[PDB]
C-alpha cells in the first residue's frame, strides 16, 4: 500500500535514480491507505488526517 | 517508553488457562508498533507455483492440484488500545505545556480498538429502545399489550357489555331467524351459572375473574 | 529488602480509582470537548442512529394503528395518531436524514475531500452537534405529550378543587382593607377552608344525613402536610371504572392535536383549532432547526471556499460526487432556510399574538402559508435526495474500477434540478385554487425534472458496464438504490399530471412516492456510503453474513411496505386518517408486514455493527492500491498482487484433489464388509 | 418459603381491551397429548422416506 | 444485466479501463428524448381531460 | 401491591418440610454436575485469575467438563461429593424451613392478601439461611475438600470417602470438633447474601412483566431468569470465597495462597486476581442456580396448585 | 428413521405448536407483527436442537 511499484532509470544527467510507482485512491483520502508499512492492510487509523495542518 | 517484568500467568504457553484465539494465531496486536512498519507479506511460491526453473524441463511436470497443506494465514488482528499508556500519551498538562504540535509523527492519534461488551448494547439497541418505547413507557396503554381478555358477564355494565340481553336477542324468534339468513353469525358463547363461557371456535380467551 | 506493606489490595484498588479519573478525563477530552471533525462525525452517527430509531418506532406505531380498521393502536385518539404521524414525519426529515448526511457524512468528509485541517468552525461543528438533541426530543416525544395529559378515568374533580384560587378571593379582598374584615369574620361559614365533594353515588341510607365523598387519598391531612408533591395522586388512576370503547373521548380537548408536518393553515396557526401545546413545539422547534441549519451550512461552505486545497478551489469536478452533492445541498438550504423561518415565525404570530397573517376575514389568507412552507418544501426533500446520487456515484466506479460515464454531465443536471427545485414549490398546491398561469407553470416546470434524473439513471447504467466488476456488498446496496429510485422518479412524474393528481393529491400513492424515494431510496445510499466508508468510520472490516441479511431483509421489506401504498393510493385512501374503510385493511397489513421486515432488517444492520467489532479485523481495500487501470501496466500489477493475495488467503485450505476425496469419501456408513 | 427463592403469585383485579382476536389465544387443540401425536406421526413418516 | 453479471467480474473477461476523460456532449440530448415524450404524453393526457 | 398477595392456601410444617426436602433432593442431583465444574472452576484459578482478554475472560465449562469426564471416570465422577453434598443441603434446608416457618407464622398478616414486605421476608430469610449454613458449615467443608481434591497436587489431597469419613478425618487431623466450622462465617454470608437476591429481583420482574404483558405464562420464567442472573450476581463472590477457605488445608505449605479468614481471602484475591476474579464460572454457577430455581418452582407449584384444588380454592385464588 | 421422528423431528414439531399455536392471524389481511414469533421460534429451535 505505500508503492505498487518500483522501477530504476536513468536521466539526461546519467544518473540512476529510483522512482516508486506510489498506491493510489480514487478521489477519496479516506479510502486511501495512509500507511508505513510494506503491506496491504489499513492497519493505521488517524484521528488528525493533517497532522501538522 | 519502558516496561514491567515477566509473569507467567499472562503467557499463553506457560498458563494453560489463556485460551487461544485461533483467528489470531500468526498477530499479536500487544508488539504491533504505531505507526505500523513491520512487513508480514512477501513473496510466496512452492505453494502451487514452484520456487524452482521447469519451464522448459521435459521431464517434470507441475500439478497445483497437489498443493502441500501450510499454516493457514489469518486476517490481520486490529491493534488493542493499551489504555495507560493511551491516557498518558494523550494527556495534556493545563498552563505548562505549549500549544503546539510535536515534529515526530508518532504524536499522531491512532484508534485502537477496545472492549467489546459495550457494542452489546449496539447489538440490542433496536430491540431495548423500541421495548423502552413501547413496554417501559407502556405506548400507547396499558391493556395493549396485555393478553387479550373478553370482559365478564356484563362487565362494567348493561350499556357497554349487553351480554344477557344479546343472549336473549340470539335465542328470540327473530334471532334465530337472522341466524337463519347467514348474515349473523352464531352465538359465540354461553352463559352458565353467573359466568360467560365463550366457545372453543370463538377464537378468545376466557374472561378473567372478578377478584 | 522484603516489603510487606498491609494494604495491597488498596493498592490494587488505588490503581482501580487512578485508572477510573483518568480514563474519565480522557472521554472528556477526546469524545466530549473534542473539535475532532471524524470523533464529531461518529457521534453524528451514533446520535443519528438513536434518532433513527426513534422515528422507526414513530413508523410501527403508525403502522400498528393503520394495520387493520377500527383503531387498534391508539383505540380512537385521533389527535395523538396525527400527533404521531408528525413527530414521525418531522424527525424522519429534519433529524434522521438530515443528521446523517449533514452531520456525519459532511463533517467526515469535507476535511478530506476538500482538504482542509478540521473545518472552518470547529466550534460550530462542535455546536451543531450538541444543539440536535434538544430539537430530536422535542420533535419526537409530542406523541407522549400534551397539556391534557390525564386520561379519560382519571377523576380530575379530586385534586382540581386545590387549583382554584377563586375560591379564597374574598380573603383577598381584606388583605389591604382592614376596615371590614372583623365584619367578615361574622359571616356563616359555608365552604371557608373546606372542600365538599357532592355525591357521585346513589346511597339510600336515610340515618345518615349527609354522605362524605371525599377521596380516599385525601382523608389524613398528616400524611399530606409534610409530602412535597402536587395532588394529582389522590386523582391519578383511583377509580377501576374504564370504558373501552373506541366512540369514547379520551382527550376532551379536541383542539390538542397538530397540523401534519406541512402546517396547514389557518389550523396551524389559530387557538381555535390547534390549542397551545404540541403545535407551539412544532412551530419553534422549526425555528430552531432553521438556526442549526443555519450553523452547519455556515460552517461546511466557509470551510470549502476558503481552507481547500490549493488544486480543488473551484473546480468541482475533482471532488467526490458526495462531496458535490453536499455542497449544492448547503447551498439550497442557505437560500430557503430563511423563507421557512419567516413562515414559522408569522405562524408563531398567528398563533400568539393575533396578528391574523392568515386569517381572511381582515387581509390575511392561508395560501401565503402554503406558499411560503412549500417553497421551503420541495427544495428540502432535493436536498435530502441528492447526496445519494454522489453515493452512488462514488461506489459504483470504484468496485468497477473505472471512470464514471459522465461527471460534469451529472454535475450539471443536479444542478439544473436545483434551479428547478425554486419553481417547481407549487404543485404541492394544485388544489388549493391557484391561478391556471401558476397552476400551468407549475406543472410544466415539474414534469421537466424527470430530464436531469433520466441523465443521472443512464450515467449510472453506463457506469456499470464495461469495467472490472469487484462484487462488494456497498454495490449490492447501490443496486438497491437505483431499483427504488426507478420506481419513486416515475410515480413523482406520474404526480405531476394535473388530472392524476386531482385524483391522487394528499393520498397514500403520494406517500408511498416519497417513501420510496426517502425511506428507499435515501436511506439505501445513506447504508451504501455507510458500508463503503465501514474502515473509515470504525477501523475494522464489516461483517459479510448480517450485512448481506440486513440488505435482503430492509431492501425488500420497502417493496413490500410501500407497493401495497401504491394499490391503496390508486383506491382512494386520503391520508393521516387513522380509520378507514375496510376494503383498504389488507393492502394495510401487507404494508406493515413489509415494515416489520424492514424492522428485522435494522435488528440486522445493528447485529452486524456489533459482530464487525467483534470480528476486530484490518480492512484490506479491493484495489489493492490500483483504483484505476489506466495502463495495462497498471493490470498487471494489480493481476500479480492478486494472485499473490489469492494464494496467501487459499493457506490452510486442501486442494482440488484433496477436497474433491474428501467430499466423494464421505459417506462411510455401510452394513456388509468383505 | 421452600428453599432460596419464592415464586411469589399475586392475584390481579380484571382488565380487559375492545379487541381479542389478534394477540395470544392458545388454541383447543393444542394439548400436549395431541401436539406431541400429531408432531410424532409427522417426524416418523419424514424421516422414514428421507 | 447480462453482460455485467456474466461477463464483467474479475474472473470472467473483464476490461482495461483505460480512458482518462468523458467526452460526452450531445448525450443527455439525445437521452433525454424519452423523458420528453413521456412530458408530451402526460402533458397531452392531462390538457386533454382539463 | 400490598393488596395483591395469595395465601388463602399455607402449607403445614409437615408438608412444607417434605415437598422441601423432595424436590430440593431431585432438583440437586439434577444440577449437582454443574456446581462440581463450578467449584473446579474456582480452584484452577485460586492465585492466577482471569488472564485472556475481551470474549475470552473466565473459565470455560464445557472445557473443564470435557477435562474431568477425560479423567476417566465418566458421568458418574461428578457425585464424589454428591455423597456427602446432598445431606449438606438437605440439613441447611430443613434448619432454614423450620426457622422461616416459626418466624413468619409468628409475625405474617392477619389477611391472606397481606404478606409480610420483601424486606421483612428478607430479613427472616438472612436469619434463617446464615443459622442453617452456620450448621451445615461442616457438611459443606467435606463437600468441597471432595471436589477440590481432583485439581490440587496427591500431597494436597485430603482423601475423603464420604461425610461421616470426612467429619471424623477433619475432627481428628485438624484438632477437633471445632475446626469442622472452617470457613462457617463465610458459609453464612453466602447463604444470607443467596436468600436475600432471589425473592427480590423475581417479584420485581414478574410482578413488571404481568403489568406489561397480562397473566401469560412466560412471565415467571422470565423473572426466574432475571433472578437467577442477580442472584449470582450477588451471591458469587462469597461463594467464592467459601470455596477458597474451605479448600484451603490445615499444612500452610500444600496451599497455593493461605487465608486467615474471610478478609484476607478477599484481600488476596483483590491482590492476585483483581476484582473480576471473583466471578470466575459465573456461568456455571448461573446455569446451576437457574435450573435449581426452575426444577424446584415448577414441581413445588405443580404440587401445591394440586393441594390447593384438593382444598376447594377457587381458580383465582391458585 | 423412528427413533429420529419420535425424539427429534417430532420433538421439533411439538415443541413449536407447544410455542407459536396461539398466535392469532389477522382476518382478512396478513399477521403484521410476525417479530413476536421470533423469539418463540428461537427458543423452539434451543430446546430441541440437542
Ligand atoms: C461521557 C459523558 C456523557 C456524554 C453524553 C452522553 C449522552 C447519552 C448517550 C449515552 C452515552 C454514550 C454512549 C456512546 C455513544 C457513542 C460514543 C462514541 O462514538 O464512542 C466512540 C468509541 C470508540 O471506541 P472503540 O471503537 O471501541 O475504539 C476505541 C477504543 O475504545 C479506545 O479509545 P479510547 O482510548 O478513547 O477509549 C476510551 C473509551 C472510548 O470512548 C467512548 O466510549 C466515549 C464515550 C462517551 C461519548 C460521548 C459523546 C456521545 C455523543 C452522543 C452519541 C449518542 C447519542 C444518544 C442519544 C440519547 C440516547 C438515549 O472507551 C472506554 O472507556 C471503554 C468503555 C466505554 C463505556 C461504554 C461505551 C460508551 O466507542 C464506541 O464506538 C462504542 C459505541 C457504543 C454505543 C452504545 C453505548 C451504550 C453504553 C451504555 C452504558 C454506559 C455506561
Ligand atoms: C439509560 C439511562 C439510565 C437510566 C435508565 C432508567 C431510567 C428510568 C428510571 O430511573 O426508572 C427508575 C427505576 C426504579 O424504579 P422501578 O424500576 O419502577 O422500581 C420500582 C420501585 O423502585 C421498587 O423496586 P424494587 O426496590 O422492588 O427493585 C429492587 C429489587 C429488584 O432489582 C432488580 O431486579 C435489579 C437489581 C438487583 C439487585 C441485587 C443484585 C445487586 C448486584 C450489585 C449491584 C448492581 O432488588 C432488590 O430488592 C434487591 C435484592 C438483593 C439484595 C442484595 C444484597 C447484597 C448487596 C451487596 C452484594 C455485593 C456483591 C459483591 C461482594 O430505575 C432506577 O431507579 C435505576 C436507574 C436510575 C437512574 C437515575 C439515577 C442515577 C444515580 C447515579
Ligand atoms: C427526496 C424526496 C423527493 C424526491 C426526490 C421527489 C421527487 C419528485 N417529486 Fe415529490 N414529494 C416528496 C418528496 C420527493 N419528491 C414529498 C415528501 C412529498 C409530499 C410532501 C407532503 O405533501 O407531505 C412530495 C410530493 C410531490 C407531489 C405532490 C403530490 C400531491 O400532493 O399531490 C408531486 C406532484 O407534482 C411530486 C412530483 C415529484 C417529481 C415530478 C419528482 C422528480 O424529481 C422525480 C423525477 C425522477 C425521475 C423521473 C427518475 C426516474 C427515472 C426513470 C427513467 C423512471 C422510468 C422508469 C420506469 C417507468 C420503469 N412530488
Ligand atoms: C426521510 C423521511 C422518512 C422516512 C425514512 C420515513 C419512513 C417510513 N415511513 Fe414515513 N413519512 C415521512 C417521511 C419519512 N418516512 C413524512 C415527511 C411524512 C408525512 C408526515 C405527514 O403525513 O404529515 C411521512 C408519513 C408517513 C405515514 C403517514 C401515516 C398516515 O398519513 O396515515 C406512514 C404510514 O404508513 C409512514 C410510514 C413509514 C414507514 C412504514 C417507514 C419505514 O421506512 C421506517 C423504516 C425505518 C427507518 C428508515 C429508520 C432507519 C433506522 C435507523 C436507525 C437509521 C439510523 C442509522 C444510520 C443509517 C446511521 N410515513
Ligand atoms: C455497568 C456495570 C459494569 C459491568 C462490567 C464492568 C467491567 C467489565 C469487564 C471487566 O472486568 O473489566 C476489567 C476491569 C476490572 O476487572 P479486573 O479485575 O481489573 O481485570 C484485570 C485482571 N487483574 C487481570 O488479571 O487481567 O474493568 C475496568 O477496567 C473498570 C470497570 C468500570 C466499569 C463501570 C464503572 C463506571
Ligand atoms: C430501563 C432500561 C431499559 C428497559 C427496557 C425493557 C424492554 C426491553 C426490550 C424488550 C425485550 C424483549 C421482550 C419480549 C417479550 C415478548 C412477549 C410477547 O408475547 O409479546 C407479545 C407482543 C405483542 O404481540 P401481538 O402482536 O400478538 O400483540 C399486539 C397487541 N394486541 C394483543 C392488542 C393484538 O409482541 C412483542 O412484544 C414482540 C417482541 C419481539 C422482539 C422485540 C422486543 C421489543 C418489542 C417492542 C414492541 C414491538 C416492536 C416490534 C418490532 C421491533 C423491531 C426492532
Ligand atoms: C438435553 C438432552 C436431550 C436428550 C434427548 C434424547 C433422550 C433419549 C436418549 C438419552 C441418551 C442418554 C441417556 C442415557 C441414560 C441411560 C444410561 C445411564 O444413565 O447410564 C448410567 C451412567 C453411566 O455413566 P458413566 O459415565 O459412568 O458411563 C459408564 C461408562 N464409562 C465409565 C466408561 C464412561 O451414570 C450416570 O450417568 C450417572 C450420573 C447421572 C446422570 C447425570 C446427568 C448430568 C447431566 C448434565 C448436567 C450438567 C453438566 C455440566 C454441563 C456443562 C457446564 C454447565
Ligand atoms: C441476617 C439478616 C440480613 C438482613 C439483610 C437486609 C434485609 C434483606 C435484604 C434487603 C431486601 O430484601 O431488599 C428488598 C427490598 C424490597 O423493597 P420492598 O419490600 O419495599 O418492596 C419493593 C417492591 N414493591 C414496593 C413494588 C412491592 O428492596 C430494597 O431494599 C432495595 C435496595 C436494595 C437492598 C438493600 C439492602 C441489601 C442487603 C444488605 C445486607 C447487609
Ligand atoms: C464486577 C467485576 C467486573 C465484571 C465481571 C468480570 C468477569 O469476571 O468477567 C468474566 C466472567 C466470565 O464468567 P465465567 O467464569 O463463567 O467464564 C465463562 C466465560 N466464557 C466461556 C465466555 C469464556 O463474566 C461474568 O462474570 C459475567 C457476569 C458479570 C456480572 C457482574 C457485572
Ligand atoms: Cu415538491
Amino acid at each position: 500500500q505505500m508503492f505498487v511499484a518500483r522501477q530504476v532509470v536513468t536521466n539526461s544527467k546519467g544518473e540512476k535514480v529510483e522512482v516508486l510507482w506510489n498506491a493510489q485512491c480514487y478521489e477519496d483520502i479516506a479510502q486511501l491507505n495512509v500507511g508505513f508499512a510494506p503491506v496491504l492492510e489499513s492497519v493505521d487509523y488517524h484521528w488528525e488526517i493533517f497532522l501538522w495542518a | 517508553h519502558h516496561h514491567h517484568e515477566y509473569d507467567w500467568r499472562d503467557d499463553p504457553k506457560v498458563n494453560k488457562d489463556i485460551e487461544e484465539d485461533i483467528r489470531d494465531r500468526g498477530w499479536h496486536p500487544e508488539t504491533y508498533d504505531f505507526p505500523y512498519t513491520k512487513k508480514h507479506d512477501d513473496w510466496v511460491f512452492d505453494v502451487t507455483m514452484p520456487s524452482q526453473n521447469y519451464q522448459t524441463d521435459l521431464t517434470v511436470n507441475i500439478h497445483p492440484e497437489n498443493k502441500k497443506m501450510h499454516v493457514m494465514k489469518q486476517v490481520m488482528r486490529q491493534s488493542y488500545w493499551d489504555a495507560e499508556h493511551d491516557m498518558a500519551h494523550e494527556y495534556d498538562y493545563e498552563s505548562e505545556d505549549l500549544d503546539f504540535q510535536c515534529e515526530s509523527f508518532k504524536s499522531q492519534h491512532f484508534r485502537k480498538k477496545g472492549p467489546i461488551s459495550q457494542y452489546l448494547i449496539l447489538g440490542l439497541l433496536p430491540i431495548l429502545y423500541f421495548g423502552t418505547e413501547f413496554f417501559y413507557n407502556h405506548y400507547p396503554d396499558e391493556d395493549y399489550w396485555r393478553v387479550a381478555h373478553p370482559p365478564p358477564l356484563d362487565y362494567p355494565d348493561t350499556d357497554d357489555t349487553d351480554d344477557t340481553e344479546t343472549f336473549k336477542d340470539y335465542k328470540s324468534f327473530t334471532g334465530r331467524r337472522m341466524v337463519d339468513t347467514g348474515i349473523v353469525d352464531p352465538l359465540w358463547y354461553d352463559i352458565r351459572e353467573g359466568k360467560k363461557v365463550y366457545y372453543d371456535w370463538a377464537g378468545v380467551n376466557q374472561p378473567m375473574e372478578d377478584i | 529488602v522484603s516489603v510487606n506493606n498491609y494494604f495491597y489490595y488498596l493498592d490494587r484498588i488505588k490503581k482501580l480509582f487512578t485508572y477510573l479519573n483518568d480514563l474519565r478525563k480522557h472521554i472528556l477530552k477526546k469524545y466530549v470537548y473534542t473539535i475532532n471533525h471524524k470523533r464529531i462525525a461518529i457521534n453524528y452517527l451514533y446520535f443519528s442512529m438513536v434518532t433513527g430509531l426513534s422515528g422507526a418506532a414513530l413508523a410501527t406505531m403508525i403502522r400498528l394503528e393503520l394495520a387493520h380498521p377500527g383503531s387498534p393502536f391508539f383505540k380512537g385518539d385521533s389527535l395523538r395518531y396525527l400527533q404521531v404521524v408528525t413527530a414521525h414525519g418531522l424527525i424522519m426529515v429534519f433529524f434522521v436524514v438530515v443528521p446523517i448526511l449533514f452531520g456525519g457524512f459532511a463533517n467526515f468528509l469535507i476535511p478530506y475531500h476538500v482538504g482542509s485541517k478540521d473545518v472552518a468552525y470547529p466550534r460550530l461543528n462542535s455546536i451543531g452537534f450538541w444543539i440536535q438533541p434538544c430539537g430530536y426530543i422535542l420533535l419526537a416525544k409530542i406523541g407522549f405529550l400534551r397539556p391534557q395529559f390525564w386520561r379519560y378515568y382519571d377523576k380530575t374533580s379530586f385534586s382540581f378543587p386545590f387549583l382554584e384560587k377563586m375560591k379564597y378571593n374574598q380573603y383577598k379582598e381584606y388583605k389591604n382593607d382592614y376596615l371590614f374584615y372583623l365584619d367578615f369574620l361574622k359571616k356563616e361559614i359555608t365552604d371557608d377552608h373546606s372542600f365538599f365533594w357532592k355525591a357521585r353515588k346513589v346511597i339510600k341510607l336515610p340515618q345518615y344525613s349527609v354522605f362524605s365523598f371525599v377521596p380516599l387519598k385525601l382523608m389524613m391531612w398528616k400524611t399530606m402536610i409534610n409530602y412535597p408533591e402536587s395532588f394529582w395522586y389522590a386523582a391519578s388512576r383511583v377509580v377501576q371504572s374504564r370504558r373501552k370503547k373506541v366512540f369514547v373521548t379520551k382527550c376532551s380537548a379536541r383542539t390538542l392535536t397538530t397540523a401534519g408536518w406541512t402546517f396547514i393553515t389557518p389550523f396551524s396557526s389559530n387557538i381555535k383549532y390547534t390549542g397551545v401545546g404540541s403545535q407551539d413545539i412544532l412551530i419553534l422547534s422549526v425555528v430552531f432547526a432553521g438556526i442549526s441549519t443555519t450553523i452547519s451550512f455556515t460552517n461546511l461552505l466557509i470551510t470549502r471556499r476558503t481552507l481547500a486545497m490549493p488544486g480543488l478551489r473551484h473546480r468541482r469536478v475533482l471532488m467526490p460526487f458526495v462531496t458535490i452533492s453536499i455542497f449544492l445541498t448547503l447551498r439550497m438550504l442557505a437560500t430557503i432556510t430563511p423563507v421557512l423561518g419567516a413562515a414559522v415565525i408569522m405562524m408563531a404570530f398567528d398563533r400568539h399574538w393575533q396578528t391574523t397573517f392568515f386569517e381572511y376575514a381582515y387581509g390575511g389568507d392561508p395560501i401565503l402559508s402554503q406558499h411560503l412552507f412549500w417553497f421551503f418544501g420541495h427544495p428540502e426533500v432535493y436536498v435530502l435526495i441528492i447526496p445519494t446520487f454522489g453515493f452512488i456515484n462514488m461506489i459504483v466506479p470504484h468496485n468497477n474500477t473505472r471512470r464514471v460515464a459522465s461527471k460534469h454531465h451529472m454535475i450539471w443536471a443536479i444542478y439544473v434540478m436545483a434551479y428547478m427545485g425554486y419553481l417547481v414549490w407549487g404543485h404541492h398546491m394544485y388544489l388549493v385554487g391557484l391561478d391556471h398561469r401558476s397552476r400551468t407553470m407549475y406543472s410544466t416546470i415539474t414534469i421537466m425534472i424527470s430530464m436531469p434524473a433520466t441523465i443521472k439513471v443512464v450515467n449510472w447504467t453506463l457506469s456499470l458496464v464495461n469495467g472490472a466488476l469487484k462484487i462488494d456488498l456497498p454495490f449490492l446496496f447501490s443496486m438497491s438504490f437505483l431499483l427504488l429510485f426507478l420506481v419513486a422518479g416515475f410515480t413523482g412524474m406520474w404526480l405531476s399530471h394535473v388530472s392524476l393528481n386531482v385524483s391522487m393529491h394528499d393520498t397514500f400513492y403520494v406517500v408511498a412516492h416519497f417513501h420510496i424515494m426517502l425511506s428507499g431510496a435515501a436511506m439505501t445510499g445513506i447504508f451504501s456510503g455507510i458500508y463503503y466508508y465501514f474502515n473509515a468510520l470504525f477501523g475494522v472490516k464489516y461483517s459479510r453474513m448480517f450485512g448481506y441479511m440486513h440488505l435482503i431483509y430492509y431492501s425488500g421489506g420497502q417493496w413490500v411496505a410501500f407497493v401495497p401504498l401504491f394499490y391503496l393510493g390508486f383506491s382512494g385512501m386520503p391520508r393521516r386518517i387513522h380509520d378507514y374503510p375496510v376494503v383498504f385493511m389488507g393492502w394495510h397489513s401487507m404494508s406493515t408486514t413489509g415494515h416489520f421486515i424492514t424492522l428485522v432488517g435494522i435488528i440486522f444492520f445493528f447485529l452486524m455493527m456489533f459482530d464487525s467489532h467483534i470480528e476486530r479485523r484490518a480492512s484490506t481495500s479491493t484495489t489493492l492500491g490500483l483504483p484505476r487501470w489506466y495502463k495495462r501496466i497498471s493490470y498487471y500489477i494489480f493481476k500479480i498482487r492478486y494472485l499473490q493475495h489469492t494464494k496467501s488467503k487459499m493457506n490452510g485450505i486442501p486442494g482440488s484433489t484433496v477436497r474433491l476425496m474428501l467430499i466423494n469419501r464421505h459417506f462411510v456408513e455401510y452394513e456388509v464388509y468383505e | 418459603m421452600f428453599f432460596e427463592l419464592e415464586d411469589i403469585k399475586r392475584r390481579h383485579s380484571l382488565y380487559w381491551d375492545i379487541y381479542n382476536v389478534q394477540g395470544w389465544v392458545r388454541r383447543p387443540d393444542s394439548t400436549l397429548y395431541n401436539n406431541v401425536k400429531r408432531g410424532v406421526t409427522a417426524g416418523v413418516v419424514a424421516s422414514l422416506v428421507q | 444485466i447480462l453482460k455485467v453479471a456474466r461477463f464483467r467480474v474479475l474472473k470472467m473477461r473483464p476490461k482495461i479501463s483505460t480512458s482518462y476523460r468523458p467526452h460526452g456532449k450531445w448525450g443527455d440530448f439525445l437521452a433525454c428524448i424519452i423523458p420528453l415524450i413521456w412530458c408530451i404524453n402526460i402533458l397531452t393526457n392531462s390538457n386533454l381531460i382539463l | 401491591m400490598n393488596y395483591s398477595y395469595k395465601r388463602y392456601w399455607e402449607p403445614s410444617t409437615a408438608e412444607v418440610i417434605g415437598l422441601s426436602l423432595s424436590v430440593n433432593t431431585i432438583s440437586a442431583a439434577l444440577t449437582y454436575p454443574i456446581e462440581f465444574v463450578k467449584v473446579r472452576s474456582q480452584i484452577r484459578t485460586e492465585g492466577v485469575g482471569i488472564r485472556s482478554k475481551n470474549l475470552y475472560m473466565g473459565i470455560n465449562p464445557n472445557k473443564v467438563f470435557r477435562e474431568i469426564h477425560a479423567t476417566g471416570n465418566g458421568l458418574r465422577g461428578f457425585y464424589q461429593g454428591f455423597e456427602s453434598h446432598l445431606i449438606g443441603r438437605l440439613s441447611y434446608l430443613f434448619i432454614r424451613n423450620l426457622t422461616y416457618k416459626i418466624i413468619y407464622d409468628r409475625t405474617k398478616p392477619v389477611k391472606a392478601h397481606n404478606d409480610l414486605s420483601h424486606r421483612e421476608k428478607g430479613v427472616i430469610a438472612g436469619f434463617a439461611g446464615g443459622l442453617a449454613a452456620f450448621l451445615t458449615s461442616p457438611a459443606d467443608l467435606v463437600n468441597t475438600r471432595t471436589i477440590a481434591e481432583g485439581g490440587k497436587p496427591k500431597e494436597w489431597r485430603w482423601g475423603y470417602k464420604g461425610l461421616m469419613d470426612g467429619i471424623n478425618k477433619i475432627a481428628a487431623t485438624e484438632g477437633g470438633n471445632a475446626a469442622l466450622f472452617r470457613g462457617s462465617y463465610a458459609n453464612v454470608l453466602r447463604a444470607v447474601i443467596l436468600n436475600i437476591s432471589l425473592t427480590g429481583p423475581f417479584d420485581y420482574l414478574n410482578e413488571k412483566i404481568w403489568i406489561t404483558f397480562g397473566d401469560m405464562t412466560w412471565n415467571k420464567y422470565a423473572a426466574l431468569l432475571w433472578a437467577s442472573f442477580w442472584g449470582s450476581v450477588a451471591t458469587l463472590p462469597f461463594d467464592n470465597i467459601r470455596t477458597r477457605l474451605y479448600a484451603q488445608n490445615a499444612d500452610p505449605t500444600k496451599n497455593r495462597l493461605t487465608y486467615s479468614g474471610w478478609a484476607d481471602a478477599a484481600k488476596k484475591l483483590i491482590q492476585h486476581e483483581g476484582i473480576s476474579g471473583f466471578y470466575v464460572g459465573f456461568y456455571a454457577f448461573y446455569i446451576r442456580t437457574f435450573l435449581y430455581a426452575w426444577t424446584t418452582v415448577f414441581i413445588t407449584d405443580k404440587i401445591t396448585s394440586d393441594w390447593k384444588r384438593k382444598a376447594g380454592l377457587k381458580e383465582w385464588q391458585i | 428413521a423412528l427413533c429420529i421422528g419420535t425424539f427429534d423431528i417430532g420433538a421439533r414439531l411439538a415443541t413449536f405448536r407447544w410455542l407459536n399455536n396461539g398466535w392469532q392471524r389477522v382476518f382478512a389481511g396478513f399477521e403484521f407483527n410476525f417479530v413476536r414469533k421470533i423469539p418463540t421460534t428461537m427458543l423452539a429451535a434451543l430446546f430441541t436442537a440437542p
